[PDB]
């Protein structure tokens, strides 16, 4: 029971971290789309 | 009152232009109707309004005006017997005006601007007032409501009104700088109403339930937290510690919940009975109410409105109890607010600042000498609900870091019909070490020692339930079946408590101490007796056991006379074997 | 007097931008006239002073920049509603799709709902029989309640949807005697269905006679996703109209809330913004609360809205955000199971994880019958300790149990195939209770520890 | 265009026992088969395309390897159609955009296959369409939305993915044609996670 | 003097003062509201055209018309004196007991420079706690830093207060000790509640333990930047005492969970990709610049010895 | 590396069991290598110079101190040579493509200098097409006698 | 540069009993010590510093406890190398960049260490370089990358991490120098995951 609950908390952690990287890269895409198509030229 | 127009709408985000000088986090009226939003992210000239209601229908071109003040609560007389929502609007008059719907664009005032209150002045024209000083009272509900200087303003005073019967828009004292002080005043909901000394926990918050003031005290000013599963008798303990409590103003904050889980409150919480008059309870109750589809910022700001209202009643000198219900709901309202401000989440989708906000809520709670020169407190019984029984969820973990007492409510005890359904295994209290001399000088002199005796006896029964499960209760040793039998009589007369029975409901410290000593005296003579001259069946079949079982059904006006008979009968009937 | 904004630039996928539109409100509906003349629909998001943005509903194929023009229609989305629409089918937007002529709308309503006032909401108090016995006895739907059906994938949630649709009635017999008239309606919002499930529904309704009191909002999967977002708004505003202005008791059945949330996730990604937990949008909780909290009895109004949303949990977890937030607003759940379905049991509800948080104030004396909550508790605990004895006997051997565990074994195995395995018959509430007491009477008296004395005296000893 | 959608009451006899007994599929039915790499998808769909009781069979290799299309070119014309006496290769149209052939054409491959199948449905035949690796078409959409700098949905796929998958799988289903005689397209889509 | 006006843009905790070419990077400003409510803030990212002030506290009541930015004291300095011993301060050195404030013997920077690795000598001697398993099985050599890894419900504050109020150095166990070696405890309590605060008040004023300790209570409803700065003020006072008056200062940093949560809160302003559990990438650096300031110095006689107490959040 | 060198040492085709006739053509080996260190390169070169294969093998060495982007050219170099020598001179070519994990990291580097939206764990969305355009340049041709047989190597990260 | 690189055939006598018996490492070899905290990992680096057969030892610590470096400065000039006599400090060059010293220099600290070890390689010694906490070096590459606003991969680290770290570990080996005399440099790298 504690070994499996430890592995479950480990897997929940790595999945949350990859989700956090995805919602970083979305901010970068939105920043680079707005910083061209809102103020270029 | 800087006014501009709209140049962009997108969802709830209204980029409005022509506003140079709107202070940030002011709230502002959008459109011709007035949709109340708040001002985020000033940029050059523009200002990005976040509208509370949905913006379906606004055109580019409608005027935005600024109210000029931040998120303001309106403190004054007339707030009691009120059912507000998360931004302090009265739901009763919105029902009276617009039928059954909270239509958008509704403008109503928090306090009745058309109700006369009977003024009674308590300064002389000539004196000098500073913030938080009383300047006259108002009879509200058998309740000397006071009227305070707002916490900044000071000066001398000419022109106090005489003992008239006014309305809340009337300037009653007029200071030497113009500066006309009305009965009411606003206050920003995210700032602590300043006091002069936060005191220290010396005095128990006498709840009435004889588990939650004997075994796990909460110590007026402190902080408790309860989880609520289904079936566990959540509402009956919340209503019983609003009803039979110690503190004389109750503020209830339902911070966004199921509609049929709060309409039972709104049809049952008014029709309770204050057991000091026999009248209703709502003459000492404010009730902030949110369902779920009310807009997100109302659900986010509701517990701040509740704690600021209860700080205002603290500033008059009244003990206040605040029951903030289902703070995990408030937490996910905050999570949605973090999602629309484009922030990077924490562990779960929560923001980084979650523990900061929960600390700001549970730390505006405490015994205090106010600016006037008198004490009060805002003791919080603030509840939590993990959606899975799943502590080390981030909200529950931050709550358990900053609370002072924590009270589990297993449904299994409610399933085994043991009410109040508190679990004495998972719960704990951190105020037992500070409430030691109050007990030693007011309840009885030896009180914590028999507290610790009963607590470790519960520890022993819960320990050796194991080979009770392997074998059975009837084939133990003879000094261990005694432990489980006294553990059973403790659970069936000192912890279990019918909240509807008129005399079993409220239980003071002298009565709880009497029951407590009586059980403990029975045990300390029975364990001496089982090794010399008796069996076990010549103990459990003994007619003082029914008198200990009846001992909680005794009026406190006639208890100690019964306690003397019961104690002497214990001494006699254990001499008799 | 139309006003075509031509002069559009930048079509991209779903989006198109119109140059000078300071007249369109945010959230308007628009006609996009092609070069040739086919009209599309669009919704205005993001109006600004230098352009306006239109999200086109359907495909963008014939569009160019020369000959393309948008035109306003109905600048906030309304539904034209009558009492007459009780034999009609509609497709998301609210246009008839059965060949009968358009209705004459005596009112027009905004499809986003105003929220109810909690001072003016009385509490749910009386029941509504569904015929399905494992619902009507162990977790009763009451009026003014929202309780979902946690399907799986392969489970026949659509068939139990249609069965509750054509079988539910109130019953004014067993209340305090209450004017039998009490008209009734089923609003049925199927969002994101196949063609096969659609032909199933429009044959399953037409064969009985139960299309003359229902109304069906059906859209297929290859219909525009933004129509699928508009669909539960349409259904709930028809239902809320009917029940609080013509005193109907309305039951609303929202099929496939998973498909709603997926369409919501894809439109939230089209809106050029950033999701939240597990990729679903941030405001998902509020957007589900908006369409579940439009149900309930009201103080003074005779009508009542009851709401069964039927949703498939994605990969069989209640910790997905769709069943998480749905069970975190709604009251209880009933839960289908693949195990009873593979043994072949219809409808495959198992009542162990099922719950109605509001049965206890809906059943009992005068509402349905005296013994109801006690019978339900005894059934639950007896089947619940029948199940583990079944699991135990696969290693113990049937000999080495007592008599009493053996009786619980026979109870469990005759329970799940006389009380649950209903078939497609209609069990009114007293037939359900007489099967309940016939099932409990395979146990001795006094083993029935929860039921009080009189009911064991009166109803025991059957079958 | 079509005159009428029927409802399906005739199975699609695959030949494989578990498919045509335990989890059957009717004649106008979509059916999806996911699996890991090296799990037996392509062999399953070759046996489906080799033994089913359909009249004609359109095999869409949408982003899959070439030796397992040259298999179909070389060892089909030795076989024999089970319903009639023609060789097996006289009943399959074979659309094949392999892996290293260019990446935009995968969308075209899925649509060309489904519209050929709709033509032979309109004639009156009963067409089976084995299209494999729709997720390679989803990948093609992901790469061109990378070039477009649109914002992605979860995992990187563009948001109109499920809209196009529904717009493809709803094109099956046992119709009464415009001509007045019935026919059917059944779709078996292989999904590779 | 020289109030920069002309704020272009205020968004979150950030504001963009334009025409600020005279501000240094990393300087400290105070932002003056139109009502007169000043706030702290730090210049980050000074461009050729604007500077990104970070407001530490909330940006509430700020506006663009009537907001000023001053420039106060380019490096965050502190006024220390040896009459601090016996007095309780804030997180940032405001006195909180009503005793009158400190006249600074010296004003010195609160970051602290890195010690030179050839100047540090080895931790040698022994200091005595009262705990038997801290004295015998483990052993707290003075000069080192060693943490107490408590848990969720464990007593950490009780053991903090115990080995604060009773730990002594005994030179008589060795020789030559100059038997009254000057000893002091700097107790930096960060992110604590009011109950724990009142507990530590009474626990230090019972015996004479306050008369040789400095106290840095934080009372966790303050702005988060005070929770950041509390270990730096504690270690600045401890480094002063130990390296200018030859003490043997023992610093107890009470809750290093709350310091790192405050760090995660406030360092989200610069919008980087974060590390493992949401915490920043640089958190090894920022934990290191307050753990490495312990240690003895060859040529002096004074020492700093740290006990950082932290709760494993799950165990 | 030892199993790949062992295969390329002794892989023969059996005509005793097929009826082709002996005529035995052994294998040309196109040995491509991407970020080998020295410790594996010395193993393969000692192995080939022992077993007499450096007279039939063309070696494309990209050591791990050479700059990390010409790995994008190296498999295409080796497969262009292999396609030539197989399909226009009737060889029976065996291509050893060492450690494609280094190649795949060599184009994760380029595809994240361009902010190209990735698949899972950072690798770009188009990487399947690049691995496809490498791997699918193998196989036999109808009408010719050439062949290209590929043994790529992978070093699975957390295996 | 080197003339050519011999392959290693000669052990690097680490002076322990597990790491020269069970898991030996040759003279021109590369080895890694990954370990979580409180599992030594520094006592083993120091026992490698003292008890080796290297002729010189370049001990580079980058981002590491300062007490380590002052232990090495205080207790090394009173030891004896068991090869020549004389203080054991007379053969070690140690490049310290303590954890609170600035974070951009612990990128270059590794390179300065490996260049000085290569210089004593070209004089024909058997150098042992010991990098301590290459993971703190990789953290420095992260903090100079996110400052430069790049798009990271796999927990913040820039995607050229293996390019840099591979070209670091590649500089080891046993060569014959351009003077013709042979010499080698081994490399032991501590990893703190
Ligand atoms: N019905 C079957 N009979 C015999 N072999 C099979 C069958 N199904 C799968 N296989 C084997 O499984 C392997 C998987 O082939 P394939 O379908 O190409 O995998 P994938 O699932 O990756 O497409 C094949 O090599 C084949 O030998
Ligand atoms: N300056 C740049 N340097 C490197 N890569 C870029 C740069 N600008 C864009 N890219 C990448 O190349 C793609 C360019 O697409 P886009 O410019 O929209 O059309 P096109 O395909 O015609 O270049 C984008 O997806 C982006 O990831
Ligand atoms: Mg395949």
């Amino acid at each position: 029971i504690p070994g499996i609950r430890a592995q479950i908390r480990f897997i929940q952690q790595v999945l949350e971290q990859r989700e956090r990287e995805d919602t970083f890269r979305l901010k970068r895409i939105k920043g680079k789309i707005e910083a061209r198509e809102a103020e270029e030229e | 009152m800087i006014q501009g127009v709209i140049q962009k709408i997108a969802g709830p985000a209204v980029i409005a232009k022509g506003m140079l000088g709107a202070r940030m986090y002011d709230i502002c009226k959008v459109g011709e109707e007035g949709l109340v939003g708040e001002i985020i992210r000033l940029d050059g000239d523009t200002a990005f309004v976040q509208v509370y209601e949905d913006t379906s229908g606004l055109k580019v071109g409608e005027p935005v005006v600024s109210t000029g003040l931040p998120l303001a609560v309106e403190l004054g007389p007339g707030m009691l017997n009120g059912i507000y929502d998360g931004i302090q609007r009265p739901l009763e008059r919105i029902r009276e005006k617009t039928g059954i719907y909270i239509t958008r664009g509704v403008v109503v005032h928090a306090l009745d601007r058309e109700k006369k209150w009977a003024w009674t002045p308590m300064v002389k024209p000539g004196d000098e007032v500073r913030g938080g000083m009383v300047l006259g009272t108002v009879p509200e509900f058998g309740f000397t409501h006071k009227i305070l200087v707002p916490p900044d303003v000071r000066g001398r005073v000419k022109e106090v009104k005489p003992a008239g019967e006014y309305t809340v828009e009337e300037p009653v004292v007029v200071l030497e700088d113009g500066t006309e002080l009305k009965m009411y005043h606003t206050w920003p909901v995210r700032r602590a109403r300043p006091v002069q000394r936060k005191l220290d926990p010396n005095t128990p918050f006498l709840t009435g339930m004889r588990i939650l003031d004997v075994l796990f005290p909460v110590a007026m000013g402190g902080t408790a937290a309860i989880p609520g599963p289904f079936g566990s008798g959540k509402t009956v303990t919340q209503q019983s510690l609003a009803k039979w409590s110690n503190a004389d103003v109750v503020v209830y904050v339902g911070c966004g919940e199921r509609g049929n889980e709060m309409t039972d409150v709104l049809v049952e919480f008014p029709e309770l009975t204050d057991p000091k008059t026999g009248g209703p309870l709502m003459h000492r109750t404010v009730l902030i109410a949110n369902t779920s589809n009310m807009p997100v910022a109302a659900r986010e700001a509701s517990i701040y409105v509740g704690v600021t209202i209860a700080e205002y009643f603290r500033d008059q000198g009244f003990s206040v109890a605040l029951m903030a219900d289902s703070t995990s709901r408030w937490a996910e309202a905050l999570r949605e607010i973090s999602s629309r401000l484009e922030e990077m989440p924490a562990e779960e989708g929560y923001p980084p600042y979650l523990a900061a906000r929960l600390a700001a809520f549970y730390e505006r709670a405490g015994k205090v000498i106010t600016l006037g020169g008198e004490e009060g407190a805002v003791t919080i019984v603030g509840a939590v609900s993990p959606p899975g029984g799943d502590m080390s969820e981030p909200v529950t973990q931050s709550t358990l870091r900053i609370v002072g007492a924590f009270w589990r409510l297993d449904a299994s005890l409610a399933f085994r019909r043991h009410f109040p359904a508190i679990n004495w295994n998972g719960s704990y209290s951190l105020f037992t070490s500070a409430l030691d001399p109050w007990y030693r000088e007011n309840v009885a002199e030896d009180y914590p020692e028999l507290r610790d005796a009963i607590s470790e006896l519960l520890q022993r029964e819960a320990g050796l339930q194991e080979i009770v499960q392997l074998v059975g209760p009837d084939a133990l040793q003879d000094a261990e079946r005694l432990v489980i039998e006294v553990g059973r009589i403790i659970r069936e007369d000192f912890l279990q408590q019918n909240a509807y029975h008129e005399v079993d409901a409220y239980c003071s410290m002298k009565k709880a101490y009497g029951i407590m000593k009586m059980i403990l005296a029975f045990y300390k003579e029975a364990e001496a007796a089982i090794k010399r001259g008796v069996s076990i069946d010549e103990i459990l079949q003994l007619p003082v056991l029914e008198r200990i079982g009846r001992a909680r059904y005794v009026s406190e006006e006639e208890f100690p006379a019964y306690f003397e008979e019961a104690m002497k009968e214990i001494q006699g009937a254990f001499k008799a074997l | 007097l139309k006003k075509e904004y031509t002069g559009i630039t930048y079509i991209s996928g779903p989006l198109l931008f119109v140059e000078n539109a300071k007249d369109l409100a945010y959230g308007a509906i628009v006609d996009i006239k092609d070069g040739t003349g086919r009209v599309r629909g669009g919704q205005v998001i993001e109006v600004s002073e230098e352009y306006a943005v239109i999200q086109v509903f359907e495909e963008t194929t014939g569009l160019d920049l020369a000959t393309t023009s948008v035109s306003l229609v109905e600048d906030v989305a309304r539904l034209g509603v009558s009492k007459e629409m009780l034999g009609r089918r509609f497709n998301g937007i609210g246009k008839p799709i059965d060949g009968l002529p358009p209705i004459t709308p005596e009112k027009r309503l905004p499809i986003t709902g105003l929220p109810l006032n909690p001072v003016a909401r009385r509490k749910p108090e009386q029941f509504i029989q569904t015929g399905i016995s494992t619902i009507d006895v162990m977790n009763t739907l009451v009026r003014g309640q929202k309780l979902p059906i946690f399907s799986g994938s392969g489970l026949p949630a659509n068939e139990i949807a249609a069965q509750i649709a054509r079988q539910a009635t109130v019953r004014p017999d067993l209340s305090g005697e209450g004017e039998k008239e009490e008209p009734f309606a089923v609003v049925f919002a199927a969002m994101g269905i196949t063609q096969r499930e659609l032909s199933y529904f429009i044959q399953e309704f037409e064969r009985t006679g139960a299309l003359s009191r229902s109304v069906l909002f059906l859209n297929k999967a290859d219909d525009p996703t933004i129509e699928r977002i508009l669909t539960p708004r349409m259904a709930l505003t028809v239902a809320e109209y009917l029940a609080f202005e013509h005193d109907y008791h309305v039951l609303v059945i929202l099929t496939d809330m998973t498909n709603y949330c997926e369409a919501l996730r894809e439109i939230g990604a089209a809106r050029e913004e950033i999701p939240g937990r597990r990729g679903y949008p941030g405001y998902m909780y509020t957007d589900l609360a908006t369409i579940y909290e439009r149900a309930g009895v009201v103080e003074g109004k005779k009508g009542s809205v009851t709401q069964i949303p039927i949703l498939s949990m994605p990969d069989d977890d209640r910790t997905h955000p769709i069943p998480d937030l749905t069970g975190y607003i709604t009251e209880g759940q009933i839960q289908l199971s693949r195990e009873l379905h593979r043994k072949g049991i219809y409808p495959p509800i198992d009542p162990l994880p099922s719950l109605s948080r509001l049965m206890n104030n809906g059943v009992g004396k005068g509402k349905t019958r005296e013994d109801h909550k006690q019978v339900s508790d005894q059934l639950y605990s007896a089947y619940a300790n029948g199940v583990d004895i079944r699991k135990l006997v696969a290693i113990i051997g049937e000999d080495a149990l007592t008599e009493n565990d053996r009786r619980y074994l026979q109870f469990a195995d005759a329970f799940e195939r006389f009380f649950i395995n209903q078939g497609q018959q209609n069990r009114s509430i007293e037939e359900s209770l007489q099967i309940a007491w016939a099932l409990l009477s395979m146990l001795p008296q006094g083993e029935l520890k929860r039921i009080s004395k009189d009911h064991i005296g009166k109803y025991y000893g059957q079958k």
